[PDB]
Parts: C-alpha cells; structure tokens; sequence
C-alpha cells in the first residue's frame, strides 16, 4: 500500500509543477518589467540627488562589458526602507 | 520573531518559577567511558552523512546512492563488530 | 551438515545476527532481481523541477512537436497504466 | 597539478567542481557563471602568465561580480548625499521610495 | 596492535600522501595531510611509555595548528575568487600563511624546536617514516605552487634552518636528533632551491632519503641509539663499518659522493638567477654537518673504543636481519656520480 | 474501582485537546476562514508575497477572483 | 566606465492582470496549451538574448491572451471557476486532491461550451 | 532586527576570544556552547537551514558533550583561581573596548570595504531563485551519493581508521 | 557579509593565540582548536550559500568530520597523559630535552 | 493572538502534566490494588497544586544552580512547537531534526550538576545515564533517519497526508518495538530508571523541575510515537477529531509506561548497554539498509514538494 500511495503522490506533484511550468513565463516578464521600472526610478532619483558634485556619472555601469547584469536587492531596494529590504532578506527564512 | 518570542517567554517563565522558589520561603579513570563516548562520535559522524538520503534519493544515479549506503552501513558495522570482538562491549575490568 | 547445525544451533542461541544478515542479504540482493527497480529513475527523470527551455526549427527535426498537447514527443502512459 | 593518475585513468573524481560554474545538480546556476566561463576561455590554450595580464578586463569584471566592492562604494557615496541634503534641509523622498506605491 | 590495526594503519600512511598529490583540490590536500598524522600517531604511542606519549602530544598540536591555518587560507581564497584551487591572483599573505602552516608541518626552521624531542622519543622505525614518507606530500603541495611564492621568506628560512640545524648538530650526540637535524638542513637546501627548479628539491629529497632509510636500518639492527653504543660496531659485527662511514660523508656532500650533485647543480642554479651570497652562506655552513659526521666516523671505525666483555657472549650468535635493498640504497647512493645528467 | 481516573484523564484529554483545535481556530481568524499558508520553498514566498503586494490593503489573506 | 540604457516608466505601462495565485494555478492546465505559443516564444526570446531590456515586446503579448483567456473564462462558467479557487484557497498548499469532485464539473461545463 | 548579522558576529568574536583567554574550563566551555549557538544562527538568518540543524545535533550533541565528559572523568580545577577569572574578566573588557573603538576608528579609512555601516542591512544576500524549487543545502549535502562520492568514502575511511586507531591508543 | 567575515577571521586569530599561548593545561588548547574548526566551517558554508553554490557544500561536512576525529584523538592523548603522570598539565613534560 | 497561542500551548501542557503525574500515582496504585490519593479533593484533583505549594515552601554554583533545570524545561517546552494538531504552530522542515537536538541538550544539565557536585557518588551516576541517554538517542535518531524515506521530507506536516490512508505501524513495527524503548531510556523512565535507583543533589525547587521536564518530555515523546507509527485521521473539516484522536492515542501509551513501570524490574547497566549495543545497533543498521532499498526496487520513491 505504501508503493501504490507513494506513486499517486509523485503523480500529483507532476501536476503542480505542470502548473508551474505553465505559470513560469508571466511571472518572469512581470519581474522583469518589476525589476526595470525599480531601476528607472532608483535612476531618476540618483540624477537629482548627486549632480552637485565633481566628476560623477549617471548609470555608470561599474563593468566594461555591455553584458546585462542580474542587480543585487541592495541596488533595488537600497534607497527603500528597512521594511522592505528586511521583508525582501528574512522573508523566506523567518517563517512567513 | 516568533521562535523568538517562544523561547524567550519560556525562559521567563521558568525564571518566574525559580525566583519564585527563592523567594516564597521567606576521582580515577574508567577507559570504557572514554569509549563509549568515541563510540558516539564516530556515529553521530556517521548520522551526518547519512541524512541527507531523502534528497539524494530522487536523483537518478539510484545505482550510486543505493551502493554508497551500503557501503558506509556495511563498513561501520565491520569496525563495530571489530571492536566488539577485541572487547570494548564488556565491561569487565 | 555442519552449516545446518551451526544455523539449528543460532536459531536458539542468537537470532538478533540471523535475522541481520538475512536483512543484509535480502537488501543487496532484491534490487538486482525485482522488475520495478528502473521505473524508478524513470519517474525521477520525468519529474521536471525546471523549465524546458525550447528550440527553433531551422531544420528538418521531425521528432520534437511544434504543440504541448501533440504526440510527437517522448510519452510516459505506463505511469498512470502503472 | 603533480601526479596526473587521472588524466591517465580519463577520469575525475574532485576535479569536476574545482570551482565555480561546474554542472550544479538541478541545473541551478551560481552567481557569476558567465564570468567565469570568460574567464576561463580566455586562461585557456595559454598558460599563466600571458593570462595575469591578458585577461585582466575579463577576470576584474569576475571579481566585481563576485564582491562588487564598487557597486557597494557607488551606493555608499549614493545615500551618504542623500542623508547630508534631508540634513541640510533640500531633499524630499518622494513616495515611491518614501513608503508606498501602485505595484504590480 | 594486532595485523588488520596494523594493515589499515599502513595503508592510510601509503594513501594520505597519495591522494595529498594526486588530487587537484587542496580540501583533499588537507584531508590525506590530516591522514597521515592520525594513521601515523600510534605508531610513534604503541610503547605507551611517558616519553612516546609526550612526543605524541607535541606533534599532534603543532600539525593540528597547521593544518587549520592552510584551511584557512583555502577558504580566503574561496571567498576572493570562487576556486577551490591557487591561482596567480591570490593576496600574498595567504601564500605566508600557507608557506608558515608547510615549514611547521616539515620541520624547517625557526618552526624547528619540536623535532628533535619527538625524533628522541621515537623509535627506528616510525622516525623514518617520520622523516620520509610525511616531508612527501607538504611538498608536493608547494611543487604545485611554486611560481607565486615569496622567494625573500623562502630563502631566509631556509637558511635560517641551514644554520640553527647544524649548530645544534654540533653538539646532539643522541643519533636520532642528528638525523633530525640534518633533515633539517636538507630541506632548507631543497626550499632554497625550490622556486627556481623544482625537480632540483625533488632530486635532494630522495638522496636525503636514500642515504637516511638505510643508517636507519642499521641503528635497527642494534638500537644502538647513542655514540658510545654504535662505536661498539667493529666487535658487534665489523662490516658496516665500510658503508656508514661512506654513507655519512656523502650526507656531508663530499664530492667524489652523490651527496655533493645535489649542493652542486643547486648553487648553479642560484647563480644563474644571481643568489651567489646565500649561495655561499650555504656551502660554507655546510661544513658543520660534515663536521659532526666526521666525528662520529671518528667514534666507529677510525678509531677503536673500548668494548664490553659480554659482546663475546653476543659474537658467538649470529644475525641475518640486514636485508639486501639496504646494501643496495648504500651503493647506488655513494657510486652514482658518475650519472647525474641521467639523473636531471 | 477503575473508575476514579477518568476526572484526570479526561481532564489531561481536553487540556491536550484545546492547544490543537485553538491553533486552527486562530489561524483561520487572522487569515480569514481560511488556514495560514505555508512556504518550504520561494515559490510560494513568491506567490504570498505577490497577493500582498495587490491586496490594495498589503495583506495577503485576500483572494480577488476576476473581479480585477 | 561606460552608460547603461533603460526603459521608460512611462513606458511599458500595461495593465496587468493582477488576479491571484489561487485562481492563477487552478486555471494554468488549460492556459498551458491556450496562450502557449506566446509563452514559449518569449521564454525562447529571454534565453536566447539575456536583455530582458530587449524582450519586452514579447510580454505585453502575453499579458494580453491571458486577458483574453480569462474574458473568455468569465463570459462562459464562472461560477464554477469562482466555487473552485474559494475551495482550493482554503487549504495551505493549495492542492489539486481535496477538490476532485469540484473540478471535473468546470472541465465539463469548459468543454461542452468549449 | 538589521544589524541580526553583526550582532551574532560579534558575540561569535567574544566567544573565541574567552576561550582564548584561557578561563577555567567549565566557565570556557559555556563560552564555546554559545559560539556554536551564535554561528549556527548566523548560519540560519543566511539561509542554511540543513547546515545549522546539523551543527546542533553534531557539533554540541556529539562533540561539546564528549569533551565535558572526559574534562570531568580526568581532570581537576586545581586552586589556579587566584581571582584569574576575576582578572581576566577585566582583561576582556579592555580588549573589547579596544575592539569597539577599532573598529569606530576603521570605519573612516574604509568605507566601502572592510564595513559598510550607513547602509549595514544591505549586502548579505545578492540573488536569488524568486520561482525556483530545489535550491536548499540538503542538495549539496546530497551531492556526496551522486557526484562527489570521493568526500563520502574519504569521511568513511577516516572513521573506519578513526575507531581503530582510538583502540589501539588507549591501551 | 564583509563585516561578520571580518570578524570570524578575527575570531579564528584569538583561537589562534589561544592555542600559541597557554596557561598551564591542554584542555584549553583543544577548545580554542574547535573554536577554529567551528569559525571555519561557517565562513565555508557562508561563502557557499552567497554564492548560490551548491556542489562545493561536501567541504564544511568533511572537514567538521575530520575535526571531529582529530580532537578525538588528541583528547585519547591527554587521558594516556593524565593516566600516566595524575594530571593533565603542561609542566611535566620537561623530558625529551636531553 | 500569538501570545494567546502560546499561552494555549503551554498552560493547558502543565496542567495536564500535574494531572498525569496524579494519573502515575493512581494507576499503580490501582495495580497494586490499592486506591491512591482520593482525599484533598475529589479523587485526588488538588495533591498536584499541594506538591507545588510544598516544594516551593521548602527551604534550600547559582550559576549551574540556576541554568540547568531553567535550561532542561525550556528545551522540554520549546519541543512542543512544532507539532502538527493538525496545522502547528511553527511549521519547520527539519523539525524532527530540532526536535532531536532540543532533547539530546538536556544532558548539559546532567553533567553540570555533576561537575558541581564535587561527589564522586554523584559523577559515577552522572557519566552511567549520560552515556546510556547519549546511547539510546543515537538510535532514536537513526529510526527517524530510516522511516522518513517513506516521506522524502525531514518536515512534521507531510507525516499525515501519508498516513491518510494507511498507518506507519504495519510496516516498520520492527522499530516502533525500538521507538517505544529508547523513549524510556533518554527519559530515564523504566526499566532503565537505574539513575534514580542507586542513591547514596537536587533541591526541592529544581527537583520540582527536573520532574517537571521529565513528564513533559514523556508527554511529547508519546505525542511523537501518536503521529509517527500511528497517523491520526485528517479528514480536513475535522481538525477538532484529529486533536481527539491524538489526545487518546497519546494517553494510552502515557498508560502503557505505567503499565510498564509497575511491572518490569530495573536493568543493572551492563546487561542495558549490552542490549543497545550487541541487539539494536545491528538491527537498526540493517532494517535502515532495507527501507533504503525498499524505495528502489519498489517504485515508492517519494516527493519533495
Ligand atoms: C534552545 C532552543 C533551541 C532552538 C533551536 C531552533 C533552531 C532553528 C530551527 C530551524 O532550523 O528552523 C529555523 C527556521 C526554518 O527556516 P527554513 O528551514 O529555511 O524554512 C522554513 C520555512 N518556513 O528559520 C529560521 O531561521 C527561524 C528563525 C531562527 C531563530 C531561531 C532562534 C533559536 C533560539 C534562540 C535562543 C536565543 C537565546
Ligand atoms: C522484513 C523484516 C525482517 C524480520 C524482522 C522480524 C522482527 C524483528 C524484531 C525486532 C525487535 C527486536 C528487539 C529485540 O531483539 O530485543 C531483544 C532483547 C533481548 O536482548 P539481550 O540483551 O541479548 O537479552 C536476551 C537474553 N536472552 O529483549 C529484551 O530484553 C528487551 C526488554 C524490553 C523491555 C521493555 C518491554 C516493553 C514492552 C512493550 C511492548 C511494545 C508495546
């Protein structure tokens, strides 16, 4: 019995991350767009804050490669509050 | 937070309790243990290796893993039967 | 006859080591034997915990389907005929 | 390395993840995975020297990704501004980054 | 310490150094270093007496220290690039460490002051061992990495043990701490050498340990351990006399033996790169090793000491332990001269 | 007889009873009749975190339907 | 060392679903062949080319057949896509066993009238 | 609840410091105890579940547990308490004035590297598998029975010898 | 990250002068030995777990393992000292100097 | 509503502890044939609250004097927040794993008090039950290591979806015979209780907890065998009749030990380490080998969701 009822499981976990699959590719173009309008706005802030000083640039990309870059949360979330970036780091990880 | 606030009130309440009793009222050696304890060292070493089968069984090298468990199981009881054999299971001194 | 008596002799004296090696020897032995051993790696290679990712068809691929639903492709109707 | 038993035997047995972008099990990649497989094409076919100073704007690239002490500067200097100008009495965090917003 | 102990002892010794060079990840590095000290510390303990345990102790520590240090210098370079292995583009203080943890675990100098006491209270056959199947491995480890090193350091320690070792030869009568010592010397000529030409400390490690395996084999022969206890040779039985004194001139390194090739194409090396100070220090300091080997040439066969009645009781027996590969390292060490191009 | 001990069993029965059926009780409470999700993984972290940014209230115990 | 480009907020402004994980996992089985070429296409798009700043076209076309996918959905059997996600939402999980005879009804009603 | 990280860090700090300022060994063990505590929650808040559980149930259970027991069964806490405790408690608050100011003096010259503290929350993890299952220690624990069996068999072998090895010392 | 690897470094360097510097016994010695292997095994799987990598986590298991044995034997050591002498201290071992 | 939870969880715990040491007292009595306290109150509902007012009327390192017992009762406590009753309070993958480390600590306790007590007496009888509870919870480890492979998930949750339709007990009864022995040695209960036989320091107040965590942990090791070897019914309407069912399942082993105790002499220490070592170590080995190997050559090789 505990063959028979062990493989209907593995068939209902087959189900789900059916589902999954088939969920995956909005998900990943609404971070996408998430993640570029986070940009954008950390961009149209950073230009305001420090244009009053010597010899800095706007987006300088830290690399010499043209290559796009995963960002680090710190980046995203680096001008947000605590709250955020502390949901977004201990947010798995101190039981929901 | 929550394991936090767990442990924390448990702790306190203990402490309660204890302060509570404080205040209402008013050698040689023995070799065998030394390897006994080695004995429970040199399974717990055997317990963290061994854990991990419930991950490492849906992978597809089952010819691996089902070998690799028989092996650690079959070695560590060699070396306990060994040891058994040259009498450090007895007691007697 | 000795390895009968020594065995008629365990049997009384100490069964825990019989019992044991029989286990051990019940363990290494059945997964060489039993049909059902391979099924196994069978499912947990058709469980996708990923995405397959596809491909073009610059080619004439005839094997790989152009639709989810369509045929074409590897099928696995013994798991639920399991 | 000093004894090639292995490379004689055609076999591995610690050499397959010897460092970073090797075949993780269920496919998931490590951080800087396209870096080091720069990196390393570029260390390959030639033999050290030539590749600690040839492959320098492929291998720094690769340890920024990995530390991004730079990033981690930009930012620094980035909020240490801002926090002298909502001293001195000019900035005002709009919402977005203030506490709220329209999200998805 | 019954045969499968003893068995699965020898065959963690002969693997540790094994997979120490023939794996290409320095966990595993550590891992066959940590072999060899656990497999080989009862070897030095079985006798159970205070001195063996003591020198266990001693041994234990420092190659514990050291081996966590080279640990910690693997996961620094973890953290820095992501390899598991050295590259060129590793802080410089990670290779000191590394360099100080190796010298510790040899023997080298001023990390020195542990193995003359523990060599003392060991045995024959475990303090060959000792010093040649565990100085292996550690050096294996640099031959690996030898371009990136720091050839100051090197070299000041190597030297440094060149002098300390001969200094204390000097005056050690108790043979095993002399063959300490020389160890000592030797492998500060090796890690001079080493970051120039590496199969250079290759070739000196193993005359140094064909000319030692097989003075260790005939202290065995007597546990003669002492200089008033191995004069007694020429009434014991008076043939070893011709190839230890032999042996111990070309450990000296006298020319016309092999024990000189070594100091020799070395220093050619450390004047072509220009090192021709060091390079005199060393062949000139050398000459206290030869010293305290003449003196002990001087005790056994030169010169005749006066003998214990008893041997007469002893020369009527007989001995038939000396086997054939002793005779064999002796020859092809004092006799090969004439084959050092086919030896480089 | 035998039958002096149910008035400690059946009281270590409801007070072994009560933290069970109040901890679902509780749950369901909060998150609103239905019970507290649960995250093994960051795929559902993802989910929960994604039906509290679109609650309109930041609280993810609201499900919209298609009324969005 | 060299500007990065990006997009406009402004811009790739569409309206998005914004419907729930409940009602997205009980209806994903159909909308994995419905709106399936979009899907994989765009999916190919992002392997391929790892500018999600260059794979955007590909989204707004996906977000508009799954809108068009749930219009359809909600024109024809809505109540028993409405009882399914309020039974499956209940438990922690959210499972496809303790809702079987809640789900062969939808699929029926989808079918006869689709 | 930002500065989780360094605070456990620091206390991790203060443990091997007591321990290197030798105490008495059972106001030292104490020391070590909360070490393993604090790194394992370090450890936990970064995400690594597997390997903090595992530090309990080996590191303490197996082997803090040992070394208190043969601690007691062969030694004594000779009257070497000429206020040692007393003093060298003393002793580690200097140091960790010493360490608190050090540190209050780095953070001027470094910024950006050795500490990052306006901005301390940030930077603990970089990226992550939002939709991804099958991305916890456990695998790479697991590792060892698929790929890299090399570490299995070396651990095996190292106990197998380990045992005899013991046995053949103590007697 | 940086800080607390800093500090765990640091950590790792008091064990280390705890174990280069004594007060008259060897418990204290082992201890600071673990305090290292504990230091060293958390900056390895932090490393790992920053870096997303998984196949490179066997490492910490090996070496706790190893570290386990090794303090095993060394406290065998002690116990043959302190049952060979009738302590555990560091001044008896005067010998072998000669 | 959390501190309500916890209050829930912890309360009714001790309540119910009190009344089960008086359910001790009255079943061995009522085996003894005798009655047992039916006097301060209606059949002995008030002699816990007398004990406790007592103890704490009593007269008497504070440091070890004080973090011992205050450590073993918040390990003893803490062990309860895990449970599934049906949905816990803290769901945790390696739970079980916490919950083994969380009751292998209280040994931490035991060899403080020793080494305190500077009586040899006492460390004789620290090192016996340190070294048999480190023993025994190497195999009440082991069990878990070798049954779990039917649920691919170190969690407490998944337990039940499993036994929906069949227990655990029918197969792997070769350990529950096991799990239901090793749980009356790291309690020191019978037939292993030698290390409250021979006497020859524990106050009132810390006794009160010591005997306090005792009862607890009997308690959770109960509940544990209730949930593992034997899975409730989850009907999931019915939250309410798998608490009941686990209360019921949970008394009648916490009977069975007094059953057990009443009946059974002691083990003298040498033939108890005999019995581990040379009867169970064996048999665990190869009876994990064997669920190693039944998801192999059976297709029941299970998920991880
Ligand atoms: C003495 C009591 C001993 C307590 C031992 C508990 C250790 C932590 C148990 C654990 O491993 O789980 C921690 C928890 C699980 O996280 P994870 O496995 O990644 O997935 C969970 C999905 N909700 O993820 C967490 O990290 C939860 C927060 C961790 C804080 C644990 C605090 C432990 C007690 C601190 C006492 C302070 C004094
Ligand atoms: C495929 C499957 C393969 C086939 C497997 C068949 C079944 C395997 C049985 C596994 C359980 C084995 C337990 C066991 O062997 O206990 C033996 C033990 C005697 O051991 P020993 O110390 O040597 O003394 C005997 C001297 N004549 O006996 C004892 O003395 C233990 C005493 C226990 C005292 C506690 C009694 C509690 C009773 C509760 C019963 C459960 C309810």
């Amino acid at each position: 019995r505990m063959m028979r009822w062990n493989q209907e499981r593995r068939r209902l976990l087959i189900e789900d991350l059916e589902a999954r699959i088939a969920l995956m590719p909005l998900f990943q173009a609404e971070k996408d767009r998430r993640t570029l309008q986070i940009l954008r706005e950390n961009l149209e802030e950073e230009a305001i804050i420090m244009k009053d000083v010597p010899n800095w640039k706007v987006g300088e990309s830290v690399f010499h490669t043209t290559r796009w870059v995963p960002p680090l949360i710190g980046e995203m979330y680096g001008l947000r509050t605590k709250e955020e970036m502390s949901n977004a780091n201990f947010g798995f990880t101190w039981y929901t | 937070m929550n394991l936090y606030t767990v442990i924390f009130i448990n702790i306190l309440l203990s402490l309660t309790l204890i302060l509570v009793a404080f205040w209402l009222p008013q050698l040689p050696f023995s070799m065998k243990f030394f390897l006994v304890a080695i004995t429970f060292l040199l399974f717990d070493l055997e317990i963290a290796l061994l854990l991990p089968l419930p991950w490492a069984i849906q992978t597809i090298k089952t010819s691996t893993m089902m070998i690799m468990a028989f092996i650690l199981v079959t070695i560590l009881s060699l070396g306990l039967a060994y040891e058994w054999t040259q009498k450090g299971l007895e007691w007697t001194e | 006859g000795r390895i009968s008596a020594f065995l008629k002799n365990a049997w009384a004296k100490e069964p825990v080591l019989v019992v044991s090696f029989s286990v051990w020897g019940l363990a290494i032995i059945m997964p060489m034997i039993s049909p059902y051993t391979k099924y196994a790696s069978m499912i947990n290679k058709a469980t996708p915990y990923n995405y397959p990712v596809p491909v073009r068809d610059d080619g004439n691929m005839p094997d790989v389907p152009s639709h989810p639903q369509d045929p074409l492709g590897p099928s696995l109707d013994w798991l639920k005929n399991l | 390395p000093f004894l090639d038993i292995q490379k004689k035997l055609g076999i591995s047995l610690d050499r397959h993840f010897m460092f970073l972008s090797a075949e993780q099990p269920y496919k998931n990649a490590a951080r800087c995975h396209a870096f080091e497989k720069e990196w390393i094409e570029c260390a390959h076919g030639i033999g050290g020297t030539r590749a600690k100073k040839e492959c320098k704007i492929e291998f720094d690239d690769f340890e920024e990704c990995l530390l991004r002490y730079k990033t981690m500067r930009r930012m620094h200097d980035i909020k240490k501004q801002r926090e002298k100008l909502m001293k001195e009495g000019k900035y005002t965090p709009p919402p977005h980054h203030s506490g709220r917003e329209e999200p998805r | 310490m019954n045969p499968i102990t003893l068995a699965i002892i020898y065959f963690t010794i002969f693997l540790g150094p094994v997979i120490t060079m023939s794996s290409t990840n320095l966990m595993l590095m550590w891992v066959g270093l940590e072999f060899s000290l656990l497999a080989i510390i009862p070897m030095l303990i079985n006798k159970k007496n205070p001195r063996s345990t003591e020198a266990a102790t001693k041994y234990f520590v420092t190659q514990a220290t050291a081996s966590m240090i080279i640990l910690l210098a693997i996961v620094l370079n973890y953290k820095q690039l992501g390899t598991w292995m050295f590259q060129q583009q590793t802080n410089g203080l990670i290779l000191n460490m590394t360099l100080m943890a190796l010298s510790m675990k040899l023997g080298l100098a001023p990390f020195h002051f542990w193995l003359p006491e523990v060599t003392q209270g060991i045995p024959l056959h475990m303090g060959l061992i000792l010093l040649t199947w565990q100085k292996i491995a550690p050096l294996s480890i640099l031959i690996q990495i030898y371009p990136l090193l720091n050839s100051t350091i090197i070299l000041m320690l190597a030297i440094t043990s060149i002098f300390m070792g001969a200094w204390g030869g000097l005056n050690q009568t108790q043979m095993r701490k002399i063959m300490a010592y020389s160890s000592i010397a030797h492998m500060g000529w090796m890690l001079a050498i080493l970051p120039y030409n590496p199969s250079l400390t290759l070739l000196n490690l193993m005359i140094y340990i064909i000319l030692t395996a097989p003075m260790f084999m005939a202290l065995m022969l007597n546990n003669s351990m002492t200089i008033n206890s191995i004069s007694l040779l020429w009434n014991k039985t008076p043939a070893m006399l011709t190839m230890i004194s032999l042996m111990l001139l070309s450990l000296g390194g006298l020319p016309p033996l092999t024990g000189f090739l070594p100091k020799w194409i070395i220093i050619t090396e450390l004047m072509k790169n220009n090192c021709l100070i060091m390079a005199t220090l060393m062949a000139m300091m050398a000459l206290l090793n030869l010293f305290f080997y003449t003196r002990l040439i001087y005790s056994t066969s030169l010169t005749m000491f006066p003998t214990n009645n008893n041997s007469k009781m002893m020369t009527h027996q007989t001995k038939t332990k000396p086997n054939l590969m002793f005779s064999t390292l002796a020859i092809m060490s004092t006799m090969t001269l004439p084959l050092a191009p086919q030896l480089i | 007889m035998w039958f002096e001990i149910l008035p400690g069993l059946a009281i270590m029965g409801v007070c072994l009873v009560i933290p069970g059926v109040s901890t679902a009780y509780i749950h369901k409470f909060t998150n609103g009749g239905k019970e507290k999700r649960v995250a093994r993984v960051q795929y559902q972290w993802y989910l929960m975190e994604r039906d509290r940014r679109i609650s309109g209230v930041n609280r993810y115990y609201v499900s919209k339907g298609l009324e969005n | 060392p060299g500007i990065v480009e990006l997009p406009t907020l402004e811009e790739l402004k569409v309206e998005e679903v914004k419907v729930s994980s409940a009602v997205l996992k009980a209806a994903a089985h159909h909308y994995g062949a419905q709106c399936d070429k979009t899907n994989k296409e765009f999916m190919l798009c992002r392997w391929e080319e790892k500018d999600p700043r260059r794979c955007l076209k590909e989204g707004k076309l996906v977000n508009g057949c799954a809108l068009n996918f749930f219009r359809q959905i909600k024109s024809h059997c809505a109540e028993p896509f409405t009882e399914y996600w309020t039974c499956l939402d209940y438990s922690n999980m959210q499972l496809f066993r303790h809702c079987r005879q809640q789900q062969a009804k939808f699929d029926q009603c989808v079918l006869d009238k689709l | 609840m930002n500065n989780y990280i360094f605070v456990l860090s620091s206390l991790f700090l203060v443990g091997c410091l007591g321990l290197a300022l030798k105490p008495s060994l059972i106001y030292g063990g104490l020391g070590l105890i909360v070490s393993g505590f604090v790194g394992c929650l370090m450890v936990l808040g970064f995400g690594g579940s597997f390997l903090g559980l595992m530090v309990f149930l080996i590191y303490l259970g197996g082997m803090l547990v040992v070394f208190g027991y043969t601690t007691a069964m062969a030694t004594e806490e000779y009257p070497e308490t000429w206020g040692s405790n007393w003093l060298i408690l003393g002793f580690l608050v200097l140091g960790v004035i010493m360490e608190v100011f050090l540190i209050c003096v780095l953070n001027y010259y470094d910024e950006v590297g050795v500490i990052n503290l306006d901005g301390l929350g940030d930077w603990l993890m970089y990226e992550v598998d939002d939709v991804g299952v099958m991305l916890e220690g456990g695998i790479g624990v697991a590792a060892m029975y698929s790929c890299a069996t090399w570490m299995m068999v070396v651990a095996g072998w190292s106990l197998f010898a380990g045992i005899f090895i013991i046995i053949e010392i103590t007697r | 990250m940086p800080s607390t690897f800093f500090n765990l470094t640091m950590a790792f360097s008091l064990s280390l002068l705890g174990t280069l510097m004594f007060r008259s016994h060897l418990m204290s010695t082992l201890l600071c030995l673990e305090g290292m292997v504990l230091s060293l095994f958390i900056m390895t799987s932090v490393t790992s777990l920053n870096s997303n990598s998984m196949s490179s986590m066997p490492i910490p298991i090996t070496i706790l393992v190893f570290a386990a044995c090794e303090a095993a034997v060394g406290l065998a050591l002690l116990v043959k000292v302190s049952n060979t002498y009738g302590t555990d201290y560091v001044q008896n071992l005067n010998l072998l100097q000669c | 509503m959390f501190f309500i939870n916890i209050l829930t969880l912890l309360v009714p715990i001790l309540i119910a502890m009190a009344f089960l040491t008086l359910v001790e007292r009255k079943i061995l009595g009522y085996m003894q044939l005798r009655k047992g306290p039916n006097i301060v109150g209606p059949y002995g509902i008030l002699q816990p609250f007398a004990d406790a007012m007592k103890l704490f009327m009593k007269e008497p390192s504070m440091s070890l004097f004080i973090i011992a017992p205050t450590l073993s009762l918040t390990l003893a406590l803490s062990l309860w927040v895990p449970l599934p009753m049906p949905h816990p309070l803290i769901n945790l993958n390696l739970g079980i794993l916490f919950i083994l480390a969380t009751s292998s600590l209280s040994v931490y306790s035991i060899l403080w008090s020793g080494w305190a007590s500077n009586s040899k007496y006492s460390l004789f009888g620290a090192l016996r039950a340190v070294a048999q509870t480190i023993s025994y919870e190497v195999t009440m480890a082991i069990i878990l290591l070798s049954v779990l492979l039917m649920n691919g998930s170190y969690s407490l949750q998944t337990l039940i979806t499993t036994q929906e339709h069949m227990w655990l007990l029918l197969p792997a009864w070769p350990m529950a015979m096991m799990w239901f022995i090793s749980t009356l040695a790291e309690t020191n209960r019978a037939p292993f209780d030698l290390t409250e036989g021979e006497s020859e320091e524990y106050a009132a107040g810390p006794f009160a907890l010591f005997f306090m965590a005792e009862y607890t942990n009997i308690i959770l090791m109960n509940a544990l065998t209730t949930i593992i070897f034997l899975g409730p019914l989850y009907y999931i309407n019915l939250p309410e009749l798998y608490s009941t069912n686990f209360m019921m399942e949970a008394l009648l082993l916490s009977s069975t030990f007094l059953w057990i105790r009443a009946s059974y002499p002691r083990f003298r220490y040498d033939q108890l380490m005999h019995l581990l070592w040379k009867n169970f170590l064996p048999l665990t080995l190869a009876l994990c080998m064997w669920h190693i190997s039944l998801p192999i050559f059976t297709a029941g090789v299970p998920p991880y969701m």
